[PDB]
């Protein structure tokens, strides 16, 4: 298997099928599905962990969209790569304006 | 039909966007912009069972319209 | 039950003048002790100060500069510029002080220098490296 | 059959996390991202095969696609992340 | 021979930019917070305007990698191709 060739979990040569089966240009090249699956396995593990520390945080095993949704609004990056998604079940962020606050 | 979303279910959805005090005109205000949204997002997913030659509208009509429209959303679907 | 104007009456100075049959004697010897040992700090602390008042005879007057009296001037030259840097450099902020240095500049012609030459002369750069020491 | 990048995204998190779970619904969201992100690339490498007159998607096409779609920091680590594994590849 | 100047000024443009949009009246610090605001939309669109030049391996910016960048940014431009 290529996957195992290249130290990577996600299947290369699905990457590889999933990008000749969909019309994007007359070729594929060798190190483009490696290099894509390189990316979405990276992607995956920055969204697991920040979504593993916040099932922490909950006292909770099994992550949940609440752990997603909080995961990818806390990081700076992931809410400006995910700014145009909505996460179902996700909700949204604790804030209260200052100016409403009691006083 | 359209009054079936008023009273507590409008300061519901106040609350979790973070408004404290609520004015009257809103609720009806609220219906007219859910009706347009739901209008336009309905319409490209009827447009897509119209391609389809299918009597039901999927998940996935909702989810494309939706992508269509700007709001991609993640959970029902591919 | 409520205390008179300007008076105050509790239970402990009753039982206390009562306490036995010379207790009053004993707290007025007492006050009369501590006013004497007041009176006395008064006049040791007042000699102190008369010699501290004895150091200071003449004050800065042999140490006075006279006012550079000068207007604030419109054009920067590189002197006025690089004499800026180095103002910067040592005060910060204090744009008074910058103002003071250069001499012919105002304190409002020193924040807009700040704005205006920012990216060319490195002021944040400047800025950090007073803010370690 | 329906196909899913599922039986992955268990073995990435139980490299990073190994004492946690994943809900169905979670799953599905993780399904839908990971084909997002695969068709935003894919697309934005195909425009730069037609705006170049190429006809092959190489590495250049998706390393740039990902310069273009991810902020800085994801980018950088997502060229060093797949660079390591495009020369371990080409090795064996 | 003096020189020191300076870059980045745009001081009336900025008052220019108002009346066409229809401002009547502009705060002092309307400018330099305008100033910041094209710096940060011009590093947006340059960024991947650069990043088209960098894949086509060239050393010059043509209008086109300007085009597609601000197509990328949403910003979709007619003139210039």
């Amino acid at each position: 298997t290529r996957s195992s060739r290249a130290g990577l979990q996600f299947p290369v040569g699905r990457v590889h099928r999933l990008l000749r089966k969909g019309n994007y240009a007359e070729r594929v090249g060798a190190g483009a599905p490696v290099y894509l699956a390189a990316v979405l396995e990276y992607l995956t593990a920055e969204i697991l962990e920040l979504a593993g520390n916040a099932a922490r945080d909950n006292k909770k095993t099994r992550i949940i969209p609440r752990h997603l949704q909080l995961a990818v609004r806390n990081d700076e990056e992931l809410n400006k790569l995910l700014g145009r998604v909505t996460i179902a079940q996700g909700g949204v962020l604790p804030n209260i304006q200052s100016v409403l606050l009691p006083k | 039909n359209i009054q079936g979303i008023t009273k507590p279910a409008i300061r519901r959805l106040a609350r979790r966007g973070g408004v404290k005090r609520i004015s009257g005109l809103i609720y009806e205000e609220t219906r007219g912009v859910l009706k347009v949204f739901l209008e336009n997002v309905i319409r490209d997913a009827v447009t897509y069972t119209e391609h389809a030659k299918r009597k039901t509208v999927t998940a996935m009509d909702v989810v494309y319209a939706l992508k269509r429209q700007g709001r991609t959303l993640y959970g029902f679907g591919g | 039950r409520k205390p008179p104007k300007g008076m105050f009456l509790s239970q402990e100075d009753v039982e206390a003048v009562s306490a036995n049959a010379t207790a009053a004697t004993t707290v007025l010897r007492q006050l009369d002790m501590e006013l004497v040992s007041v009176k006395r700090q008064i006049q040791n602390i007042k000699q102190t100060n008369s010699a501290l008042k004895e150091k200071l005879d003449g004050g800065i007057e042999p140490y006075r500069l006279p006012e550079v009296i000068q207007k604030c001037n419109a054009r920067w030259t590189t002197e006025e510029q690089l004499l800026a840097v180095q103002a910067i450099r040592k005060y910060g902020r204090d744009f008074q002080a910058i103002s003071d240095v250069i001499g012919n500049k105002s304190v409002v012609q020193v924040k807009n220098f700040f704005v205006n030459y920012r990216r060319r002369f490195n002021i944040d750069e400047v800025l950090q490296e007073w803010e370690a020491e | 059959r329906k196909e899913s990048y599922a039986i992955y995204v268990y073995k990435v998190l139980k490299q990073v996390h190994p004492d946690t779970g994943i809900s169905s619904k979670a799953m599905s969201i993780m399904n839908s991202f990971v084909n997002d992100v695969f068709e935003r690339i894919a697309g934005e490498a195909s425009r730069l095969a037609h705006y170049n007159k190429r006809s092959t998607i190489t590495s250049r096409e998706i390393q740039t696609a990902v310069r273009l779609l991810l902020p800085g920091e994801l980018a950088k680590h997502a060229v060093s992340e797949g660079t390591k594994a495009v020369t371990k590849y080409t090795s064996a």
